[PDB]
């Protein structure tokens, strides 16, 4: 009877609702509850994330107010569906993810409480680009000491998801607490109306952008293509035996024979040509 | 022999078309 | 046509005969004037290897059966190689019963061995339904499969070459990590069918140190090493009965339950009643994976319906952790089935559930209810492979796998890698390049040229399931081609794909010495290294000591071949392989591998218990192989020394040195020698004509090079150039020396 490599679904409601409440408070470390469902012994599942208000203490047992507390869920009952809280988050915005001496102890008041009550860390600073820096731990005992801490099991899918992070081992990681698995209950009619209503385009997609500046960008890459040519007259009339694998390998520099080439080339086809195909069909459709 | 010739010169053409297709088709979807 | 018969060539005439679909033209041909009339043995291979449709495939392979009917002698080949294929169960009862009628019951003992090796579960349970419609008792126990199980358990426990101090020299290098299952499974695989006890004997605290889930896996080994004990192994787990063990482990019991499925796999009896009255009786939860996988392996290919229900109403329970365990089983009773209910209520039950354990037990499951259907799963291979749930896609592909298995279906390889290169999940991708080896295994040469471009992708689960695809098509040859592409793949810098490139390189080269392909003793140091290092992976190392494992297994006296002996198929080894993959999700499957462990041997057994001891030898080409002395040479190195580099005033000084004994040596006394080309002399005179008794362990190499002595008298009444069983045929008189221990 002990823990296993597990698995934590998050809701994609959820997940807007971290990174925007973190960007939104960016210096001053915000604070919400994780309210989901633990499924079973060892998947678990969070639909629904709500935030707190923010004390002059910050992220600690302090900030958790009771009385928001109860009001909040008393209204969640009647409208959507009423479960159990099953952790909680924080915002770390100038450093990645590990659990703090703070967030020791706040953690060790609702793994009381509750059976396991998974925390949650996210960076929304260091969150930018396509990836995101959000991890979710879990605090282990020292009772076992002299036994296997991460007490897991028969399965493969330890090694994948993380290597155990340099800069997250060297705080409580892994003789405080142990990281847990993140994957996404993620389904259709909510991936499809998120990717057809964020990215699309219908009247456009016959517009004409008219000439003046098409026409005039037909003058903008012919002319240095003209002289990018001459340096391709340049190394292959040269053509010398200066050992020819070494006289290739020596001056790269992303540059004439292929590279700054053809790829020019392609820019003048596909411009080219989806203006005049989109000009003939206007000529045919409307009258 | 005459006719064993036959038969595995259809059943490595059959196979060496199914070869020609998907890396067709790999190097189609790994250009994304 | 007429001039292919005034060619007096006639395999030009079966050319266009076999073209045209017509066939009493392919009667006339092989009932022609006395040319050859072994142009059946020619017809058949020809039916064997290449024919693609089996609509008229079994009607070509009937018209020859009515000539082997209307030839001489009818026993020998043509039931085995024919009608299983046409699957007639009460033909061959009757014919049988004909031969046992004139009272020839010497080539009727022998059909019925082949029959047994070779064809399935209820095709035999058909045909001695239709036998008891004595020497008909004789009958019973050998198409039953009883006797040739003990010999086959006499086999292994008289041959037992493992080298104890191999598994210790892993023992000692385990440090305090979950290295403990590996090694337990290690040493099962390479005991495997042995009944040998001694490392659950003598280290055995240390065997207590592990717990909570190696308990379950630690006892499921003893049934691993007890295979095929069917009688002997009831009263020895009773022993670690269901309530007898522990009141607070229920790990102990439900593994011993477990442990009883892996013993008498294949097996009808009492052991499924017991089991199934235990399924009544159960204690909360992890007593119930055990007995649900034990019942489910022992009523495997029965299609058995009160097993059926119960675990039906076992799987709509909605427990979390027993659906693995319900799954898994639900398929192996319904396995090749093709129900109507089974199906439904299983591709039904996959999505109102909401855990996805439940799941991946019902993955393998429904891929598993249709085995070798070969064009009729295709409206629920393609509904599985539409559906957005990334499991189900993926047990549709290892779906596609079991219906089309070892057939060149360009359909199916088309459909089969479309899918491996497009989709986004990646799992289905792996599952969808681990069904290659599934569909192609029975030719082997075109593995390499597949996979060889796919083993070298960007991502590292294509790079996966490219490694465990050589491991399965290429099962134990000796192709070394797969072994060329499997040495970078060791090399990767991601770890849990250089754990699948060293069990497929554990696979493909059990059974083969240093000269039967170079690269063994390259690849065992190579275990030993990354097993030794302390500075890899936990998940790397896990496949090196699963590696020791596999590659000794048995004590170099089994081998893993989804091919049969007869160009049939075996169901054990397919799900005995493909549930072995299933390793990731669930350590515990591993067991399943100990199910495609078919022997390597040979035995003359005549009559019912008589198996003589006859020395017959091999004709090695130029040398000997088979089977090694095992290796103790730790080391034992000094430094010992540096090497005085004065190179000063020492020179002249040596110099003169060496001028006085040119005074002393030459010219007082000096005699000292020793005789040469003593040790090159026993060299060269060596054999090549081993002589073996019968128990006798044989590659399957040297299956065509071993040669009966035909200066004794007792000949073999098979043509003996393939391994298994055959009998002997007994000439004279005065027949002694039987040995059982
Ligand atoms: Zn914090």
């Amino acid at each position: 009877a002990v823990d296993t490599a597990e698995q934590v679904y998050i809701s994609s409601l959820a997940l807007l609702k971290m990174l925007k409440h973190g960007r939104a408070g960016v210096p001053m470390e915000v604070m919400g509850l994780m309210l989901g469902e633990f499924v079973d012994d060892y998947t678990v599942r969070v639909i629904d994330v709500f935030a707190m208000p923010q004390s002059g203490t910050g992220v600690s047992v302090e900030a958790v107010d009771p009385v928001f507390q109860a009001k909040m869920l008393d209204m969640l009952k009647q409208t959507g569906r009423p479960e159990m809280v099953v952790g909680w988050y924080h915002s770390h915005p100038g450093f990645g993810c590990w659990l703090s001496g703070v967030d020791i102890n706040t953690q060790q008041s609702f793994e009381a409480l509750s059976e396991r009550a998974v925390a949650v860390v996210v960076d929304p600073i260091q969150s930018v680009k396509g990836k995101v820096v959000i991890d979710a731990f879990r605090l282990i005992n020292a009772n076992m000491m002299v036994l296997g801490h991460e007490p897991r099991q028969t399965t493969s899918n330890l090694g994948h998801l993380n290597k155990p992070s340099i800069q997250a081992l060297i705080h409580g990681l892994n003789r405080h607490y142990y990281s847990i698995t993140i994957n996404y209950r993620k389904n259709e009619l909510e991936q499809k109306m998120l990717l057809n209503l964020h990215k699309k385009s219908w009247m456009e997609g016959l517009t004409l952008q008219d000439y003046s500046e098409h026409c005039k960008h037909n003058e903008s890459v012919v002319k240095e293509m003209l002289e990018l040519a001459k340096n391709y007259n340049k190394a292959v009339e040269e053509e010398d035996k200066m050992t020819p694998e070494q006289l290739a390998i020596k001056n790269v520099g992303k540059q004439d024979p292929k590279r700054h080439l053809e790829e020019h080339v392609d820019v003048l086809m596909t411009s080219n040509i989806v203006q005049c195909l989109a000009a003939m069909l206007d000529t045919v459709v409307f009258k | 022999d005459l006719y064993s010739r036959y038969k595995k010169l259809q059943q490595e053409l059959e196979f060496l078309e199914v070869q020609e297709e998907y890396i067709k088709d790999e190097q189609k979807n790994l250009k994304k | 046509f007429q001039r292919c018969l005034d060619d007096h060539k006639y395999k030009q005439a079966i050319g266009i005969a076999l073209e045209t679909r017509r066939l009493d033209v392919f009667e006339k041909t092989i009932l022609e004037s006395n040319d050859v009339p072994g142009m059946l043995a020619y017809s058949l291979k020809l039916c064997m290897s290449l024919m693609q449709n089996k609509q008229f495939r079994n009607k070509v392979l009937r018209v020859l059966v009515k000539i082997y009917m209307n030839l001489e002698k009818p026993d020998f080949i043509n039931v085995c190689q024919c009608l299983i294929f046409l699957d007639d169960p009460q033909a061959v009862s009757d014919i049988l019963e004909k031969l046992v009628k004139e009272d020839n019951l010497l080539m009727a003992y022998q059909i019925c061995f082949d029959l047994y090796e070779s064809a399935s579960q209820q095709f035999l349970s058909s045909v001695i339904q239709n036998l008891r419609t004595d020497q008909t008792l004789k009958m019973i126990k050998i198409l039953s499969g009883e006797m040739a199980i003990e010999l086959h358990l006499q086999f292994l426990i008289r041959n037992n070459n493992t080298d104890l101090m191999i598994l210790k020299n892993t023992k000692d290098a385990v440090r305090n990590s979950v290295c403990h299952t590996a090694t337990v499974i290690a040493n099962s695989f390479m005991h495997c069918g042995t009944t040998s006890d001694q490392f659950l004997r003598d280290n055995l605290e240390w065997l207590a140190r592990a717990t909570n889930w190696a308990k379950f896996t630690a006892t499921a080994s003893l049934g691993v090493i007890h295979k095929g004990h069917e009688k002997e192994a009831l009263q020895l787990m009773a022993t670690y009965l269901p309530k007898d063990t522990s009141p607070g482990s229920a790990y102990q019991e439900g593994g011993g339950l477990y442990a009883l499925g892996l013993i008498h796999a294949n097996h009808g009896g009492d052991i499924i009643d017991y089991l199934l009255n235990q399924l009544k009786n159960a204690s909360n939860d992890i007593v119930r994976h055990g007995g649900s996988l034990g019942l489910g392996l022992a009523a495997m290919g029965t299609a058995r319906q009160d097993v059926y229900d119960l675990l039906k109403t076992n799987l709509y329970q909605d427990d979390a952790v027993t659906g693995e365990a319900a799954g898994l089983a639900l398929g192996l009773v319904m396995l090749g089935s093709k129900n109507a209910q089974a199906i439904e209520d299983m591709v039904g039950y996959a999505q109102e559930t909401q855990h996805e354990k439940i799941l991946r037990g019902l993955a393998v499951g429904i891929a598993l209810v249709m085995y070798g259907r070969m064009e009729e799963a295709d409206a629920l291979i393609e509904s599985l492979c539409r559906d957005k749930d990334p499991i189900l896609r993926r047990s549709g592909m290892y779906t596609v796998a079991m219906a089309y298995c070892g057939s060149g279906n360009n359909k199916a390889i088309r459909r089969l890698l479309h899918v491996a290169v497009s989709d986004v999940n990646d799992d289905v991708r792996r599952a969808a390049v681990e069904s290659l080896g599934f569909i192609l295994f029975r030719t082997p040469e075109q593995c390499p040229s597949v996979v060889s471009l796919l083993s070298e992708s960007y991502n590292p689960h294509v790079r996966y399931g490219a490694a465990m695809a050589l491991g399965i098509c290429c099962a134990g040859t000796g192709n070394k081609e797969a072994i060329n592409l499997l040495e970078p793949m060791t090399n990767d810098p991601v770890n849990y794909v250089r754990q699948g490139a060293l069990i497929a390189s554990a696979l493909i080269m059990i059974q083969q010495t240093e000269i039967t392909c170079p690269k063994v003793n390259q690849f065992r140091q190579l275990y030993s290294k990354v097993i030794n290092d302390k500075h890899d992976d936990v998940m790397a190392k896990f496949g090196a000591i699963l590696a020791q494992g596999i590659l000794d297994a048995g004590g170099h006296n089994v081998t893993i071949s989804l091919q049969s002996r007869t160009g049939h198929t075996h169901m054990p080894s397919v799900v005995g392989v493909l549930v072995f993959t299933q390793f990731w999700f669930w350590f515990p499957l591993s067991h399943f591998l100990s199910l495609a462990y078919t022997p390597t041997c040979v035995i003359g057994l005549n009559k019912d218990l008589k198996m003589p001891k006859v020395q017959y030898k091999s004709n090695c080409k130029p040398s000997t192989f088979a089977y090694p002395a095992p290796l103790e040479v730790p080391k034992e190195k000094e430094k010992e020394k540096v090497s005085t580099a004065v190179l000063s005033i020492t020179a002249k000084a040596k110099k003169k040195e060496k001028e006085k004994e040119k005074k002393e040596e030459e010219k007082m006394e000096v005699d000292e020698a020793e005789k040469k080309e003593e040790k090159e002399k026993k060299k060269e005179p060596e054999p090549n004509f081993q002589l073996l008794d019968n128990p006798a362990r044989v590659m399957p190499a040297q299956l065509k090079v071993l040669t009966m002595p035909e200066t004794c008298r007792y000949q073999p009444f098979k043509p003996l150039s393939i391994g298994g069983i055959i009998i002997l045929k007994d000439t004279s008189e005065d027949i002694e020396e039987l040995v059982e221990p």
